[PDB]
């Protein structure tokens, strides 16, 4: 339709970036010995 | 309407015969004894209102006038077209072999 | 597919009479044509003035007619403009100007005849190639 | 102070610097920062350049409609030829950007620095007690930049004929070159591709032979790489097993067993080949072009029998006849 | 055409599982 | 073309720059075309046409001498363009005129020699410096210099 | 007969502008670099195991110690280039990878040229060139070189097509 | 603009001097052994 | 929009360069 | 007197000669003796480009601009007869000479404005009754301004007027009405106005000097876009001789 | 250099990952409409 | 017709025997077959432009 | 200019996704005890 061109990328990075953040931590936590 | 004056010129006498007012000088090399001397005079001597006016170039020896008379059937004449005359394009239009 | 004496039969003079060259003259002309012409007439064109070529038809409409042994030969001795209304021996190699164009000094009437024969024979073999330029290479 | 200058010279030359700023470096570091900084700005924001001196600006920067692949830094004007065009030679920058001034500022500083970069590849080797010659390997790629950025232009009479600084701009340099010099048909270029093809070839040979004949010291589920520690005494692969395999692939005497002779060959080949390729461009810079076999084979009557050499000429004419549309006014292309 | 490479890779890795990880000892070569 | 009645001084070429004559960057009148890059050429045959401002439109217009016309023609048809197998002309030319300017031969041969010699320089100089200090045959297994230097890390 | 294959691909497929051909060359060109660079690094980083100048004989065909200072090499490049190897096992695997990956990419690009699915043009460029006659990039320039290659070659290069291109239809710049 | 020329010139002289007076400073000396 | 994307990636590669040269894992000898 | 070498590279070659502060005399006209101009010369000093008042017609003025090309601006070697007229006036009629030079200037925005600074077919005139040429003896007249680029010029996509492509061959199945203007090349031809007002005479040698102001249109690029109005101010030098 | 003694390890448990993601995703479901506007 | 190989192709017109009778010229300077000089015309049969 | 609308997001995810991959690993490696 007649939507915003950047809407897609704004929504994509809005989800990816912080999700990628959490995930990087959780996995580095999860793999800490003992 | 925007039209390519040159492609349009090719639908007139120019495009069928040597145009005394537009056609480039080298065109005269396709007929006996017109090239060097006469072609220069023809081109050098501005536009013509009718093919015969060529017979009137000042100085033309009686023999030259003879030759000209012979080849008139190969000439015509149309409005001077700038795109074809500007730039001295009638002495060298950038075409060689 | 060969250079038969049939192909080496080219017009001698204006009155139709012909002459027949021999495989020796031909080669010889071809060699002489390279020695004193190719420089500017390579492949039948004319580098210092692309408007005039060596195509037989071009030489036919020349003035006087230069499309026969007699013609070309005269030319190589006393060159003129396409209308013949002006001698150019001063800026074109010729016999009457060998002091200025040394390459033309050796050249003897025998040689001039060969060069001339080559010019009429080439287009017979090559055809369109001989006259035109890079378009035909 | 043991003496400032005495000290300075000890630092410069110090072999304890993370990056060895050498004596050659003192010239390198600045020239290279100028070349790089001017380029990056040019490539991104420079305006159109009248490369062919015919007032027909070719814009090659990102902000002016180009993308990474098309964009480039355009060569100085042809109106300029080989004349020196330093910024202080222009009534204004506007004038300098229009005649392709940035190009010279870049090529000159780069070529300058890239040479010192060679001078440095020697110096450090000296301060470290290692044999020289590495810098001599780098003389090949350098000798090329030189050939493509300076020799060719000197030879041809203008910097506008030097290779542009961009992807597509380079393909242009190539396609046209071929048309005016028929390089593919020149011995030196061929030696060039032998060296490059060969190099990549050998690079793969060595690489595989060695990697394939490594002594096992790793687990089944452990990177085979760990089986090597920086600062080892003995070798990490069986060069005798390597030679054993390769000698059987072809035949023994046609295989290396001397690691030193192997590695000399490994370096010698590409460097020698590229040296010739660089001499090719530096040679065709004076119009001594490739072999011209046009209309060689002709038949019994005199007819011209074409060879692939001729099909190549047509493709070349197409390039000749179309490059620089509006720049020619006469029959022969002598420039 | 890409899968061809996979075949050549996995196949090799099956017929040379033993020598995977590396090789070892002796110096036999020319002399059947 | 001037003989065909063309006014060289005011002829306008495709780009609007001047088929036969144009101006250099500092104002002097020079020949037009790609030849604008060689406006620094000076030569016996061409000088008599030069004025205090470069090519003089009056001399060009009626002082051109025949010996010059044929000199220009000679030199035009003997430019230093040719192939390895000695076929004078442009790479797309035809066989016939076997020629390659002595200036091309000399210039190339000597650039190659000049070059390789610069490699020769680097090579023999690199050897001399290692020879002097004395390591042009290898790093002393025992005293390996690098091993006595702090880790840049 | 192979050079025309090259010229053809430029002229018809505008192959040089293909992402895969580029990777191709980056690999072959980059592979011929590792080759040269590694070779020289070894020959000028050698230990002295002989008393001669011609150090070739000084080599132990029978392993034992590393014949060149891997430790010195590391420091050299680490100071002149900023980056430097330090794991002969990786340095050598890298040498397999670079040129083999390059050629693989150059292949895919051609597998695509089979269907003529080339990387011929950039649409955004063509559109601006149509509307605006003063926009000129080194790209547009090239495409014209292609037109000439195709027009002047096609005739004697594709005989079965009995091509006849009148002199007037042949694209050409001024004078040439 | 005539200034920039001057400055550039100065700047290049500095470095070029630093360069000559550098190798002049007994460069052969600087190296592992024999000096 | 495109210009920005091209410059960004470039700027990212230069950043990488920096970290790679000045923040590599110090290369340790023998012990490992 | 300076030979070629005495000027080469100085930029001096692109400067019309000058008369000294002395030479402020007057040259006589025989009116029964034909005269000609052995050498007219025009040197630009400024190029002003009238700005388009945006949609809001508010009257537009000329603005200065930077010369992006270099010192290649001057017109020299102009020549023709300076016929005396019945009413005693003088009209110069050019025949031949370096009567045009392609100039390119930039603007506030960064826009390059190319023009074909010329005076081709000049027809300058003076006041009626002009027995002797005194300081400030206005010359005014028109000239022709031919298309910037000539018939053979090809655009980046191969399209041309006298030659080149017929259309946007890069977009084989696109609608054409929109591309019309850029595929069909038109050759523009227009008139120009100039006025040479003397400042220094020198009846002795018959060589007058002064300043000029001319107006003309700039390149319309084979008629792809509108031409900009240009004004040009500079100085001139003429060599009058009986002949 | 001396191993800086002011550093501690960082942690994010599985539940936090989930609570985190639930928030990111739903905010995205809430704002995408206005981004596309 | 346009062979798949060609991105762009020239307009050339020939009769039954394959003789070039008309075309669209690049350099008009010496065109012998311009649609103008030949009075080329086009007629349609069946379809939108039929008749 | 007249570019592709998805070009931006195609380039963004082409860089992000795999970079995010490597990074997740490196950090989880980096934080493994011992
Ligand atoms: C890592 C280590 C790497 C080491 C690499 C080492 C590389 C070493 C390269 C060494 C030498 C290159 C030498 C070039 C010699 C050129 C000789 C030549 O130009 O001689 C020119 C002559 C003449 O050619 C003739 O030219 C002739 C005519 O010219 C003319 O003559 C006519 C009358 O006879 C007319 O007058 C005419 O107008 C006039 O132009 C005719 O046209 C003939 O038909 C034509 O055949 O040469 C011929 O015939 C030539 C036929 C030549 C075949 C040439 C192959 C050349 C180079 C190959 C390199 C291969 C590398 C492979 C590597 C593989 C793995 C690494
Ligand atoms: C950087 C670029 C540097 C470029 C340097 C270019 C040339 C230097 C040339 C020196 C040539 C001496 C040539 C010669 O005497 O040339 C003689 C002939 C010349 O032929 C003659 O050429 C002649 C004419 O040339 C000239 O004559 C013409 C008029 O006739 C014109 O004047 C023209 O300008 C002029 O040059 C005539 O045409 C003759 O009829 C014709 O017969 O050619 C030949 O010899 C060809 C010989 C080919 C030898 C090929 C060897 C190939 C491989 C060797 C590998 C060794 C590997 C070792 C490996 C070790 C470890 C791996
Ligand atoms: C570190 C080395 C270095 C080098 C080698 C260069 C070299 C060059 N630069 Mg550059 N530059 C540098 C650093 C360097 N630069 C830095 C850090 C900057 C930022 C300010 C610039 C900014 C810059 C600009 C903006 C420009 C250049 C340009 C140039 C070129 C100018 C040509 C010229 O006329 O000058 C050469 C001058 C000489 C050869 C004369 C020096 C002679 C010396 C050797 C002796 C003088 C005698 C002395 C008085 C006696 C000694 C007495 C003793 C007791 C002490 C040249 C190749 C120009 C260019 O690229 O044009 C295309 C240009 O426009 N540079
Ligand atoms: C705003 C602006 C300016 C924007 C953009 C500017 C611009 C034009 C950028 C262009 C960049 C670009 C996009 C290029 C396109 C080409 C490209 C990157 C393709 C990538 C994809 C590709 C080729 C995939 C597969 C093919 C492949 C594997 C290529 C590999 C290439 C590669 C990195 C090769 C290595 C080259 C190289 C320098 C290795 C050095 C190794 C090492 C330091 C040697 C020193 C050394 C030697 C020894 O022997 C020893 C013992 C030791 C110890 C030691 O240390
Ligand atoms: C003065 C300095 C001038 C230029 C500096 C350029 C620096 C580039 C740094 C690349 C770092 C790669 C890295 O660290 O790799 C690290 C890896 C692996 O490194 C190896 O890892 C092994 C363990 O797995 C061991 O640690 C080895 O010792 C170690 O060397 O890379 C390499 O070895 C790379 C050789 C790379 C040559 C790259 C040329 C790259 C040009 C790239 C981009 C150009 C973009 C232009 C854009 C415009
Ligand atoms: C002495 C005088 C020196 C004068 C210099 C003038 C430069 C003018 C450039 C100009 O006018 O550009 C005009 C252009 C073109 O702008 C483009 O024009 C196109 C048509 O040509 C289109 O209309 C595009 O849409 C439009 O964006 O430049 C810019 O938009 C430039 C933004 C530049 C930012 C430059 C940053 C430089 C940073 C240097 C170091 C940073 C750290
Ligand atoms: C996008 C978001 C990226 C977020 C990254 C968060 C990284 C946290 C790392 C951490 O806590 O490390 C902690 C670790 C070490 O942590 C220690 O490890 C020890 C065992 O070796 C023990 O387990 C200790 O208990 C533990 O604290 O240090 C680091 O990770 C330094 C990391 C630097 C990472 C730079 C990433 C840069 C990404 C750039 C662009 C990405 C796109
Ligand atoms: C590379 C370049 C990168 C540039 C990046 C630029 C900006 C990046 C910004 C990234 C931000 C990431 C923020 C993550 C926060 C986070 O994970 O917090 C996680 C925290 C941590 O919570 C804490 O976790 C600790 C262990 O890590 C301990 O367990 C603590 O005890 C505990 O309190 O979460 C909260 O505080 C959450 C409150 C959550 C309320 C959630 C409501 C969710 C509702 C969802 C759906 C509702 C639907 C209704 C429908 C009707
Ligand atoms: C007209 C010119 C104007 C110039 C102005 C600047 C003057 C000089 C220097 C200071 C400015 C900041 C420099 C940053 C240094 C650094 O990172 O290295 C820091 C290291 C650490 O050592 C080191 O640092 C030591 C001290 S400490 O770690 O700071 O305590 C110090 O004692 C030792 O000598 C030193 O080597 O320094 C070096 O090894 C020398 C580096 C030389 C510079 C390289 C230039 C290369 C250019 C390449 C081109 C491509 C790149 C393009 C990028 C745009
Ligand atoms: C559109 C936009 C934007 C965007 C942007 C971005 C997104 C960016 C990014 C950026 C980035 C992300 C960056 C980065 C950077 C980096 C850098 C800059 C680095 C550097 C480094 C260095 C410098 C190093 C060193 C060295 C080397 C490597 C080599 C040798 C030499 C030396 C030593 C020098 C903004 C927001 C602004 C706003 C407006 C709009
Ligand atoms: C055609 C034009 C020719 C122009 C020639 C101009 C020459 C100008 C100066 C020559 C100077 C010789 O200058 C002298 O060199 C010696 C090295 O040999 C320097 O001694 C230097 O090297 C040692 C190492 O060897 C350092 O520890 C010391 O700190 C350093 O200064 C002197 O400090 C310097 O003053
Ligand atoms: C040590 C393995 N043998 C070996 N032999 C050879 N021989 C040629 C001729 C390919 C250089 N090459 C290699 S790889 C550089 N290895
Ligand atoms: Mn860039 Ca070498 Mn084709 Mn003349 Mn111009
Ligand atoms: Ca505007
Ligand atoms: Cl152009
Ligand atoms: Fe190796």
């Amino acid at each position: 339709m007649e939507v915003n061109q950047l809407g897609l990328i704004a929504t994509a990075l809005f989800v990816l970036v912080p999700s990628v953040f959490l995930i990087i931590l959780y996995v580095q936590t999860e793999s800490q010995q003992k | 309407e925007l039209v390519n004056v040159v492609d349009e010129k090719l639908g007139t006498a120019y495009g069928e015969k040597i145009d005394l007012n537009n056609t480039n000088i080298a065109a005269f090399i396709q007929y006996r004894g017109l090239y060097p001397t006469l072609a220069k005079l023809i081109v050098k001597n501005a536009p013509y209102e009718s093919v015969e006016d060529v017979l009137n170039i000042p100085g033309l020896t009686e023999r030259q006038k003879q030759i000209l008379r012979e080849n008139l059937e190969h000439f015509t004449v149309t409005e001077v077209e700038t795109a074809l005359v500007e730039g001295g394009d009638r002495y060298n239009n950038g075409l060689y072999k | 597919a060969e250079l038969t004496p049939e192909v080496l039969t080219v017009p001698l003079n204006s009155e139709g009479k012909t002459i027949t060259l021999t495989e020796k003259q031909y080669l010889e002309g071809k060699r002489l044509f390279q020695y004193a012409c190719a420089s500017c007439h390579v492949g039948g064109i004319t580098k210092t003035n692309p408007s005039l070529d060596l195509r037989t038809e071009t030489l036919a409409l020349a003035t006087p007619p230069r499309d026969n042994i007699e013609g070309l030969v005269d030319y190589m001795k006393n060159p003129t403009t396409y209308d013949g209304e002006q001698e150019i021996a001063e800026v074109h190699p010729s016999l009457r100007s060998a002091d200025i164009f040394p390459k033309m000094r050796n050249l003897t009437e025998k040689d001039l005849v060969a060069i001339a024969g080559h010019i009429l024979v080439e287009p017979k073999i090559l055809g369109d190639k001989w006259g035109g330029g890079k378009v035909y290479y | 102070s043991a003496n400032l200058w005495e000290r300075f010279c000890n630092w410069v030359t110090s072999t304890d610097n993370r990056l060895y700023v050498g004596w050659f470096g003192v010239i390198m570091i600045p020239t290279l920062l100028a070349a790089t900084i001017c380029f990056v700005i040019a490539f991104i924001a420079a305006p159109p350049v009248d490369i062919d001196g015919i007032r027909e600006p070719v814009s090659g920067s990102l902000l002016y409609g180009n993308n990474i692949i098309t964009g480039a830094v355009v060569p100085s004007s042809n109106a300029i030829g080989l004349h020196f065009y330093p910024i202080w030679e222009a009534a204004s920058l506007d004038e300098w950007l229009y005649n392709g001034g940035p190009y010279q500022l870049i090529i000159f500083h780069f070529l300058l620095g890239a040479s010192c970069y060679m001078g440095r590849q020697w110096e450090l080797s000296y301060r470290l007690g290692m044999r020289p010659w590495i810098c001599v390997a780098y003389s090949a790629p350098l000798a090329s930049a030189f050939a493509v950025f300076l020799i060719y232009p000197i030879g041809q009479g203008s910097f506008s004929d030097g290779m542009p600084l961009g992807i597509s701009g380079t393909f242009n340099f190539m396609i046209v070159f071929q048309a005016e010099h028929n390089i593919l048909m020149h011995p030196f270029h061929q030696l060039g591709v032998a060296g490059v093809f060969g190099g990549a070839l050998f690079c793969a040979m060595h690489g595989s032979l060695v990697t394939s004949s490594l002594i096992r010291e790793t687990t089944e589920t452990e990177s085979a790489n760990y089986g090597y520690k920086f600062g080892q005494e003995e070798e990490t692969y069986n060069i005798v097993a390597a030679h054993g395999y390769f000698g059987r692939l072809i035949f023994q005497y046609a295989s290396f067993n001397n690691s030193r002779s192997l590695h000399f060959f490994l370096a010698a080949w590409p460097v020698v080949g590229v040296w010739f390729t660089a001499l090719g461009i530096s040679t065709m810079a004076f119009n001594l072009n490739g072999f011209n076999f046009n209309h060689s084979v002709i038949d019994a009557k005199g007819n011209v029998i074409n060879t692939w050499a001729d099909i190549i000429n047509r493709a070349n004419l197409g390039m000749e006849v179309m490059h620089e549309r509006n720049a020619h006014n006469f029959p022969l292309d002598l420039a | 055409l890409l899968f061809f490479f996979g075949h050549i890779w996995h196949g090799a890795r099956t017929l040379f599982r033993d020598v995977f990880s590396g090789i070892d000892p002796e110096l036999s070569p020319e002399q059947v | 073309d001037q003989k065909l009645g063309a006014n060289v001084g005011s002829a306008q070429g495709p780009t609007g720059l001047g088929k036969y004559l144009m101006r250099s960057p500092t104002g002097e009148i020079i020949f037009g075309g790609e030849t604008m890059r060689f406006w620094d050429f000076r030569g016996p045959w061409l000088e008599p046409l030069r004025g205090p401002n470069g090519l003089d439109l009056n001399k060009i217009k009626n002082d051109i001498q025949p010996w010059q016309e044929r000199r220009a023609a000679e030199y035009m048809t003997h430019a230093p363009l040719g192939s390895l197998n000695s076929v004078g002309g442009v790479a797309t030319e035809i066989n016939s005129v076997n020629f390659v300017s002595p200036r091309s031969w000399l210039a190339t041969s000597h650039f190659v020699l000049a070059f390789f010699f610069l490699v020769g320089h680097l090579w023999h100089a690199g050897r001399a410096r290692a020879a002097a200090a004395g390591f042009e045959k290898g790093i002393d297994r025992e005293s390996e210099p690098v091993l006595s230097m702090p880790s840049l890390d | 007969a192979i050079f025309r294959f090259l010229l053809f691909f430029q002229g018809f497929h505008n192959w040089t502008l293909n992402p895969f051909h580029m990777m191709g060359v980056a690999g072959v060109l980059g592979g011929a670099l590792l080759c040269a660079i590694h070779g020289a690094t070894v020959e000028n980083t050698l230990f002295q195991d002989g008393e001669g100048a011609s150090t070739f004989r000084a080599f132990n065909p029978t392993q034992a110690e590393e014949t060149y200072s891997m430790v010195t090499a590391n420091r050299f490049w680490s100071q002149i280039f900023g980056i430097a190897f330090s794991n002969k096992r990786w340095l050598h695997f890298f040498m397999l990878f670079v040129p083999v990956t390059g050629l693989w990419m150059s292949a895919i690009g051609v597998v695509g040229l089979a269907l003529n699915l080339r990387s011929y043009d950039f649409i955004s460029q063509e559109i601006r060139a149509a509307e605006d006659p003063e926009f000129e990039t080194f790209y547009t320039k090239n495409l014209l070189l292609n037109e000439g290659i195709r027009a002047w070659m096609a005739p004697q290069d594709q005989p079965h097509e009995n091509f006849v291109f009148p002199e007037e239809v042949l694209p050409r710049g001024n004078a040439l | 603009m005539e200034t920039l020329k001057i400055t550039v010139y100065i700047v290049v002289t500095f470095f070029v001097l630093l360069f000559v007076f550098g190798f002049l400073s007994g460069d052969p000396a600087r190296n592992p052994k024999r000096k | 929009m495109e210009t920005i994307t091209y410059v960004f990636i470039f700027a990212c590669i230069i950043a990488l360069f920096f970290f790679a040269i000045f923040f590599r894992e110090p290369p340790r000898i023998t012990k490992k | 007197t300076l030979t070629y070498d005495d000027i080469v590279g100085t930029g001096l070659a692109n400067k019309c000669p000058t008369l000294d502060d002395t030479a402020r005399g007057a040259y006589p006209i025989d009116s029964s003796q034909t005269y000609r101009i052995a050498r007219l010369c025009l040197q630009p000093t400024t190029f002003l480009v009238k700005e388009e008042p945006k949609n809001k017609r508010q009257e537009a003025e000329f603005v200065p601009t930077k010369l992006v090309t270099r010192e290649t601006t001057s017109l020299d070697q102009i020549q023709g007869e300076l016929k005396v007229n019945s009413d005693g006036s003088l009209t110069f009629v050019e025949e031949d000479g370096i009567d045009f030079q392609p100039v390119t200037v930039q603007m506030a925005g960064g826009e390059r404005i190319p023009l074909l600074f010329t005076v081709k077919n000049l027809v300058a005139s003076t006041q009626p009754n002009v027995t002797s040429i005194t300081t400030s003896t206005d010359f005014k007249g028109e000239f022709n301004v031919p298309s910037y680029r000539t018939a053979n010029f090809l655009d980046p996509k191969g399209r041309g007027l006298a030659s080149g492509y017929d259309s946007a061959i890069a977009l084989p199945q696109a609608k054409e009405e929109e591309l019309a203007r850029a595929n069909v090349k038109r050759f523009s031809l227009t008139k120009g106005q100039i006025s040479l007002n003397v400042a220094k005479v020198d009846g002795r040698t018959g060589e007058i000097a002064g300043t000029f102001e001319s107006e003309q249109l700039s390149d319309d690029d084979m008629g792809a876009h509108e031409p900009h109005e240009v004004k040009i101010q500079g100085v001139f030098y003429a060599s009058i001789e009986p002949a | 250099m001396e191993p800086n003694p002011n550093r501690q390890p960082v942690e994010l448990n599985r539940t936090s990952l989930y609570l985190g993601l639930l928030l990111i995703l739903v905010l995205a479901l809430l704002f995408s409409s206005y981004f596309f506007n | 017709r346009m062979p798949a190989f060609f991105e762009s192709f020239p307009v050339i017109l020939t009769d039954k025997n394959g003789v070039v009778k008309a075309d669209i010229p690049f350099r008009r300077a010496e065109s012998k077959y311009s649609f103008e000089q030949q009075g080329v015309t086009v007629s349609f049969y069946g379809g939108e432009l039929n008749g």
